[PDB]
RNA sequence: UGAUUUCUAUUUACGUUUUAGUACUCUGGAAACAGAAUCUACUAAAACAAGGCAAAAUGCCGUGUUUC
C-alpha cells in the first residue's frame, strides 16, 4: 500500500468522491453482511489535504428471499436501511493523491461502484 | 387558518399519505402536501414476538434447574461443598439404574434429566426440520428404546460414535420419565429420600405450561382463567363490543359465503334473473351441503339452466368459477351423517370453534364431551383428529346470523348490505368523539402497512378539520400495491408487458415496412386480441388496411362509459368504425337485437364465446362486458357498474369510508365521503396528460391527491352525474339529465379543467414522521470472541461453516488470497497443509472439500500420526479490527478472551455550542434504561461521552436530533438520518422534498447518494425545525437542557 | 389501460461464546509424567439483545404499535 499513518479523528470532511462495494456476503440464514467502502477528500486539523478510504461492514441485513435481477435492489434499500440505523465504521486509510487511493480500491480491494455490479461480479445473482 | 369552503382529496400509499385542498366553488387549489412515514413491516414485530417466546423458553430452562437444585438442597443431596465437575452424567445415569450413586453423580444426573427432558407434545413445537422431523425422530427413538432406557441408549451413542447431541438426541418426556423413575426407585434404598421427593422431581421434570394457562401472574401477555384467555384470543365485535368475534370457519361464516356468492350470480333465463329464496335453499341443500367443492355445473343442473347462462361468478387463476365450501359440514358428514348433528348449526359452529381454539386432541375430546350435546364418544373420536381450522372472523355470530337474513330474503351481497344498514362501530362512543378516532384502526385485521397509513390519513384528517373547518367533500385513493414486494412485481411484469409489445410494434414495422404501427399500438393489440375480427360484423380486418386506414376502424366502449365508466382494455373493441357509428349508446346485446345490425347476437355470442375459450384472448371481464343482456337504463344495472368501476370495493378501503362515515353521521356532520376506484384516476391522469414518469419528488403524492380533489369536483358540477355522485357517496339516490354519448362523457371527463393551475402549484409542504421510541433493537445478534495481535490490534474471530457444500468457495477464497487470516495456519500447521493438499488436488472445482468428500468419503480430519483426529466442521479465521463495541466478557468469568458484540445502534444526538465550535454527544440505545414508568438517560454514561467529546461544562446545549428531525446547517434545512460517525463528528442527513439518490439520478449525477456532513470549527449555524402532520414548519423553541426522562 | 391475517400462547432439539475435563499437535523424559500451543473435536456447566423486577414461584418484563 502507499498510504499515510496520520492523527485520524481530527480530521474534517471536505467532498464525498465515491461509494464502492467490495464484498455481498450471504449467512445463510435470512441475513447478509455487506461490506462497502468511501471515497473522500478530507482536509487535517494541521491543515494538510488527503484522500480518505473509510472501509465500513453492515452486518445482519436481513433478506429472506432468493435475490435475483428483479430483488436486488431491495436487498440494497434494506441494506442501506440498517446500515443508516447501526454502527459500520472499521477503518480509514489515508493517500496523498486520489489516483493511488483509487487505485487501491480498483485493484487491492475490488470494489465497484454499484451494488448490482458487485452483486454479480461476486456471484450473489447471474 | 380561515375555514374554507373545500374538497379535500386523499392519496393514501404504503409510505405516505398525499393531500390535496380545493376551493370548493372556485376550483383554485388552497393547500396540498405530503405526510411521510416508513412502511411498516409485520416482520418486526415477528421477531419481537420471537425472540420474546426465546426468552420465556430459555428462562423456563434455567428456573426448572433450579428448582431441582432447591429440592437436592432440601433433601442434603446437594451441599455448598459439593463438588460435580468431573462426573459425566451418562455413566452416572446408567449406573443409578443398578448401584448406588455418590449423592454428587446422583444430583447430576438428575440436574442433567432436568435440562433436556424432552417432548409434550409436537404441536408445541413450531418447527423448520436437522431435516428429520421431531415427531418421526421420537417415533425412531422410541422404536429404538423398546428395551432399553434413555440413558443407556445415549450412552452406547457416546461410546461407539462419541456424540449423544444434536438432531437425534430428541425423545420425548415419556422415556425420561420412566428413566428417571427407575434411578429413583432404585437411589431411594440407598438415600434416606421420599415418596414427596420422587412425586416433586417427577413434576419438575415433566410439567411445563399449556397454550391456555399462558404466562404467570404478572404478564401483560397473560389473563386470569379460560374465559379471558378465550375472550383474548377471539376479540370483539366492531358493530357489537360485548360479542366475540366469531372463528373463521364457522358453518354459519362458510354459508354466509356461500349466500353472498349465489346472490352474486346473474342468471339469463325466462324466469328472475336473480336467484329467489326457495331457489337459494334448494341449491344449499342439494349442491353445497351434497359437493365438498360445488361447481358451476352442479348449480346450473340444479335450477335446469345451462353454464352459459349463469354470470357473475368468482374465479381461479386457472379460469374455473370458484364458490364458498362448507368446510367444517363436510368435516363432520364424513364422521356422521346424522341429522341430529350436521343440521344444526350452532352445534356446528360450536364443533368448529372448539377446532379452531384448542391445539390438542385431548382438549378437543374434552371440550367436545362438555358440549352435553347428541355427539357419540367415537363420533367426538374422530372430529378431535381433524386438520386445517385456523383463523377468526372479522365479525361476531351474531352480526353473522343479522346479515344472514338479508342474505336469504334479498338479493344483495355483503357490500351492499353493509352499505344498506349502515353499521357504527360501538367499540368507542363516536357520539362523544372531539375527532376521528385511530384506536379503531387497531382493531381491523389489516396488513400492518396499511395499518400504519389508514391511521396517518385519519390523522391527516384530523389536521386539516384544524386548520380548514369541516370539508364539504372528501374523496380517497388507496394504493394498489400491498408493500414494496408487491410493488415491485407490478413493476416488473409492467416492464415485462412494455417490452414484449415493444417487440411486436418493432417486428410488425419489420415485417410491414411502415413506422404507423409506433403510433396504432391500441388498435394493433385488439386486432391482436380479436384475431383480426371486427367483433360487431365479423368481417375480417386486414393488418394493412388498419395500418394503412386506421380511421377505417374505431376503439369502441363495449358497455357506454355514460353506464359503464370503464376506460380499460376490458371495455374496448377494435371494430369497423360504421359498426361503432350504429351502435350508438347501446350495448352489443341491444345493437345486434337491432334492426342497425348486420348479423344475429347468437352468432356474435357464440363467437364471443369460442374466442373467449383459446388462449385467454378475451378477458373474463369482456366477456361478461360483451354479454351483458340487461337493460342498462335499469338504476340496479348503473349502480353495479358505478360499484364496479368507481367505487374502490377493497376490504380495507370499506372498513375506512364506513369509519369516517359513521363519525360524520353520528356527529350530524354533513361531509360526503367517497373512494374513488384508481382505473378511473388513472385514466383522468393519462388524459390530462400528466407525465408517465415521476422523477421529482413526494410532491407527486400531493399531486394525485389535488388530481382526485379535481375529480370530485366534476362529479359535483354536472346533474346528469348525479346518480354516479351518490353512489360514490353511499346516499340513497331519489326526468334526470344523463350522459347520452361518449363525447359527451369525454367533454365532461377529458377537458383539462383547471389542470395547467395544478401543474403551477409550488407552495407543497412535507412532514417527516421523527422516530424517537426507546428501547429498540441495542446491539447486533452475532456473538464474537476476539484475539490480540502482535502489534497489539483486537481482532474479530469469524466461523466458516458448510466447509463441504456444493457451492461454498468462501474457503478457496481465503485460502488462495489470504491463507494467514485461517487460525489453523499459525496454530495448526500440519492440518492447514492437509487442507491445502486437498484444495491444490481439486483447484479447479468450485469447493474442492465437496468434491474431495463426494470423491473418498472423508471430511477434512485434523491432523494425526495414527489418524484419530477429529472431523473439521467449522474453521475460525481473523476477521476485522475491533472498534466500538459492546463488551460481555463479563458474562463468561476467567474467559482468556474479550467476547464482544458488534454495531451499537444509536438513539439520537445532542448538539451543544461549546466556546464557539459546535459539538455533538451521541445518545446510544444502551445508554436509555428504563426505570419502572420512564426511559431515563443514564448520567454516568452520558457525561462519559461528552468528556469523551471534549464538551465543556459551561457549552450551551443547543438542540436534540432524532431520526427524521429537521436540521438547518448552514442555512440549509436537511431531515436527519442519524449519526454516521461519532468519533470524527460526521452526521447523515438527506433532502425533503425528495431523496437524495434521485435528486443526483435527474442530474445524472454518479456522487455518493448520501449526504454526509462535518460539525466542527467551519460549522457556523445549527437550528432545529420542525413541522406538524400538515407539513407546516416552525422552529423549534427552547429546552436549555437535553432531555434525560422519556415518555415511550 | 388489462382483490382482509392483524394481535397473541405453549415447547423441543439445535446454534454462537466462555470455563473445565478429555482427545489431537509440539517439546522434554527410560518411565512415572510435566510443560508448550489454545488450533480441531466430544462431554458437562454456564451466558445469549444492555439490563430490570421478584424471592422456592408450571414466577415476570426487556427489539412491536404511536412519535403531533
Amino acid at each position: 500500500k502507499s498510504i499515510e499513518i496520520k492523527d485520524q479523528n481530527n480530521i474534517v470532511l471536505i467532498d464525498s468522491l465515491g461509494q464502492f462495494f467490495t464484498d455481498i456476503e450471504n449467512d445463510n440464514n435470512g441475513r447478509y453482511n455487506i461490506d462497502y467502502v468511501l471515497l473522500n477528500e478530507v482536509e487535517h486539523d494541521n491543515g494538510n489535504t488527503y484522500y480518505e478510504v473509510g472501509m465500513y461492514r453492515t452486518e445482519e441485513v436481513p433478506f429472506s428471499d432468493k435475490v435475483t435481477q428483479d430483488n436486488v435492489e431491495l436487498l440494497e434499500d434494506k441494506w442501506l436501511q440498517i446500515d443508516q440505523q447501526g454502527e459500520s465504521y472499521v477503518e480509514s486509510i489515508f493517500f496523498e493523491n486520489e489516483e493511488d487511493a483509487r487505485e487501491y480500491i480498483k485493484l487491492v480491494l475490488k470494489g465497484h461502484e454499484t451494488f448490482e455490479e458487485t452483486a454479480k461480479a461476486i456471484g450473489v445473482i447471474k | 387558518s380561515m375555514k374554507r369552503n373545500y374538497i379535500l382529496g386523499l392519496d393514501i400509499g404504503i409510505t405516505s399519505v398525499g393531500y390535496g385542498i380545493i376551493d370548493y366553488e372556485t376550483r383554485d387549489v388552497i393547500d396540498a402536501g405530503v405526510r411521510l412515514f416508513k412502511e411498516a413491516n409485520v416482520e418486526n414485530n415477528e421477531g419481537r414476538r420471537s425472540k420474546r417466546g426465546a426468552r420465556r423458553l430459555k428462562r423456563r430452562r434455567r428456573h426448572r434447574i433450579q428448582r431441582v437444585k432447591k429440592l437436592l438442597f432440601d433433601y442434603n443431596l446437594l451441599t455448598d461443598h459439593s463438588e460435580l465437575s468431573g462426573i459425566n452424567p451418562y455413566e452416572a445415569r446408567v449406573k443409578g439404574l443398578s448401584q448406588k450413586l455418590s449423592e454428587e453423580e446422583f444430583s447430576a444426573a438428575l440436574l442433567h434429566l432436568a435440562k433436556r427432558r424432552g417432548v409434550h407434545n409436537v404441536n408445541e413445537v413450531e418447527e423448520d426440520t436437522n431435516e428429520l422431523s421431531t415427531k418421526e425422530q421420537i417415533s425412531r427413538n422410541s422404536k429404538a428404546l423398546e428395551e432399553k432406557y434413555v440413558a443407556e441408549l445415549q450412552l452406547e451413542r457416546l461410546k461407539k460414535d462419541g456424540e449423544v447431541r444434536g438432531s437425534i438426541n430428541r425423545f420425548k418426556t415419556s422415556d425420561y420419565v420412566k428413566e428417571a423413575k427407575q434411578l429413583l426407585k432404585v437411589q431411594k434404598a440407598y438415600h434416606q429420600l421420599d415418596q414427596s421427593f420422587i412425586d416433586t422431581y417427577i413434576d419438575l421434570l415433566e410439567t411445563r405450561r399449556t397454550y391456555y394457562e399462558g404466562p404467570g401472574e404478572g404478564s401483560p401477555f397473560g389473563w386470569k382463567d379460560i374465559k379471558e384467555w378465550y375472550e383474548m384470543l377471539m376479540g370483539h365485535c366492531t358493530y357489537f363490543p360485548e360479542e366475540l368475534r366469531s372463528v373463521k370457519y364457522a358453518y354459519n361464516a362458510d354459508l354466509y359465503n356461500a349466500l353472498n356468492d349465489l346472490n352474486n350470480l346473474v342468471i339469463t333465463r325466462d324466469e328472475n334473473e336473480k336467484l329467489e329464496y326457495y331457489e337459494k335453499f334448494q341449491i344449499i341443500e342439494n349442491v353445497f351441503k351434497q359437493k365438498k367443492k360445488p361447481t358451476l355445473k352442479q348449480i346450473a343442473k340444479e335450477i335446469l339452466v345451462n353454464e352459459e347462462d349463469i354470470k357473475g361468478y368468482r374465479v381461479t387463476s386457472t379460469g374455473k368459477p370458484e364458490f364458498t365450501n362448507l368446510k367444517v359440514y363436510h368435516d363432520i358428514k364424513d364422521i356422521t351423517a346424522r341429522k341430529e348433528i350436521i343440521e344444526n348449526a350452532e352445534l356446528l359452529d360450536q364443533i368448529a370453534k372448539i377446532l379452531t381454539i384448542y391445539q390438542s386432541s385431548e382438549d378437543i375430546q374434552e371440550e367436545l364431551t362438555n358440549l352435553n350435546s347428541e355427539l357419540t364418544q367415537e363420533e367426538i373420536e374422530q372430529i378431535s383428529n381433524l386438520k386445517g381450522y385456523t383463523g377468526t372472523h372479522n365479525l361476531s355470530l351474531k352480526a353473522i346470523n343479522l346479515i344472514l337474513d338479508e342474505l336469504w330474503h334479498t338479493n344483495d351481497n355483503q357490500i351492499a348490505i353493509f352499505n344498506r344498514l349502515k353499521l357504527v362501530p360501538k367499540k368507542v362512543d363516536l357520539s362523544q368523539q372531539k375527532e376521528i378516532p385511530t384506536t379503531l384502526v387497531d382493531d381491523f385485521i389489516l396488513s400492518p402497512v396499511v395499518k400504519r397509513s389508514f391511521i396517518q390519513s385519519i390523522k391527516v384528517i384530523n389536521a386539516i378539520i384544524k386548520k380548514y373547518g369541516l370539508p364539504n367533500d372528501i374523496i380517497i385513493e388507496l394504493a394498489r400495491e400491498k408493500n414494496s414486494k408487491d410493488a415491485q412485481k407490478m413493476i416488473n411484469e409492467m416492464q415485462k408487458r412494455n417490452r414484449q409489445t415493444n417487440e411486436r410494434i418493432e417486428e410488425i414495422i419489420r415485417t410491414t415496412g411502415k413506422e404507423n404501427a409506433k403510433y396504432l399500438i391500441e388498435k394493433i393489440k385488439l386486432h391482436d386480441m380479436q384475431e383480426g375480427k371486427c367483433l360487431y360484423s365479423l368481417e375480417a380486418i386486414p393488418l394493412e388496411d388498419l395500418l394503412n386506414n386506421p380511421f377505417n376502424y374505431e376503439v369502441d366502449h363495449i358497455i357506454p362509459r355514460s353506464v359503464s365508466f370503464d376506460n380499460s382494455f376490458n371495455n374496448k373493441v377494435l371494430v369497423k368504425q360504421e359498426e361503432n357509428s350504429k351502435k350508438g349508446n347501446r350495448t352489443p346485446f341491444q345493437y345486434l337485437s337491432s334492426s342497425d345490425s348486420k348479423i344475429s347476437y347468437e352468432t356474435f355470442k357464440k363467437h364471443i364465446l369460442n374466442l373467449a375459450k383459446g388462449k385467454g384472448r378475451i378477458s373474463k371481464t369482456k366477456k361478461e362486458y360483451l354479454l351483458e343482456e340487461r337493460d342498462i337504463n335499469r338504476f340496479s344495472v348503473q349502480k353495479d357498474f358505478i360499484n364496479r368501476n368507481l367505487v374502490d370495493t377493497r376490504y380495507a378501503t370499506r372498513g375506512l369510508m364506513n369509519l369516517l362515515r359513521s363519525y360524520f353521521r353520528v356527529n350530524n356532520l354533513d361531509v360526503k365521503v367517497k373512494s374513488i376506484n384508481g382505473g378511473f384516476t388513472s385514466f383522468l391522469r393519462r388524459k390530462w396528460k400528466f407525465k408517465k414518469e415521476r422523477n421529482k419528488g413526494y410532491k407527486h403524492h400531493a399531486e394525485d391527491a389535488l388530481i382526485i380533489a379535481n375529480a370530485d369536483f366534476i362529479f359535483k358540477e354536472w346533474k346528469k352525474l348525479d346518480k354516479a355522485k351518490k353512489v360514490m357517496e353511499n346516499q340513497m339516490f331519489e326526468s334526470m339529465p344523463e350522459i347520452e354519448t361518449e363525447q359527451e362523457y369525454k367533454e365532461i371527463f377529458i377537458t383539462p379543467h383547471q389542470i395547467k393551475h395544478i401543474k403551477d402549484f409550488k407552495d407543497y409542504k412535507y412532514s417527516h414522521r421523527v422516530d424517537k421510541k426507546p428501547n429498540r433493537e441495542l446491539i447486533n445478534d452475532t456473538l464474537y470472541s476476539t484475539r490480540k495481535d502482535d502489534k497489539g490490534n483486537t481482532l474479530i474471530v469469524n466461523n466458516l461453516n458448510g466447509l463441504y457444500d456444493k457451492d461454498n468457495d468462501k474457503l478457496k477464497k481465503l485460502i488462495n488470497k489470504s491463507p494467514e487470516k485461517l487460525l489453523m495456519y499459525h496454530h495448526d500447521p500440519q492440518t492447514y497443509q492437509k487442507l491445502k493438499l486437498i484444495m491444490e488436488q481439486y483447484g479447479d472445482e468450485k469447493n474442492p472439500l465437496y468434491k474431495y468428500y463426494e470423491e473418498t468419503g472423508n471430511y477434512l480430519t485434523k491432523y494425526s500420526k495414527k489418524d484419530n483426529g477429529p472431523v473439521i466442521k467449522k474453521i475460525k479465521y481473523y476477521g476485522n479490527k475491533l472498534n466500538a463495541h459492546l463488551d460481555i466478557t463479563d458474562d463468561y468469568p476467567n474467559s482468556r478472551n474479550k467476547v464482544v458484540k458488534l454495531s451499537l445502534k444509536p438513539y439520537r444526538f445532542d448538539v451543544y455550542l461549546d466556546n464557539g465550535v459546535y459539538k455533538f454527544v451521541t445518545v446510544k440505545n444502551l445508554d436509555v434504561i428504563k426505570k419502572e414508568n420512564y426511559y431515563e438517560v443514564n448520567s454516568k454514561c452520558y457525561e462519559e461521552a461528552k468528556k469523551l467529546k471534549k464538551i465543556s461544562n459551561q457549552a450551551e446545549f443547543i438542540a436534540s436530533f432524532y431520526n427524521n428531525d429537521l436540521i438547518k446547517i448552514n442555512g440549509e434545512l436537511y431531515r436527519v438520518i442519524g449519526v454516521n460517525n461519532d468519533l470524527l463528528n460526521r452526521i447523515e442527513v438527506n433532502m425533503i422534498d425528495i431523496t437524495y439518490r434521485e435528486y443526483l439520478e435527474n442530474m445524472n449525477d454518479k456522487r455518493p447518494p448520501r449526504i454526509i456532513k462535518t460539525i466542527a470549527s467551519k460549522t457556523q449555524s445549527i437550528k432545529k425545525y420542525s413541522t406538524d402532520i400538515l407539513g407546516n414548519l416552525y422552529e423549534v423553541k427552547s429546552k436549555k437542557h437535553p432531555q434525560i426522562i422519556k415518555k415511550g
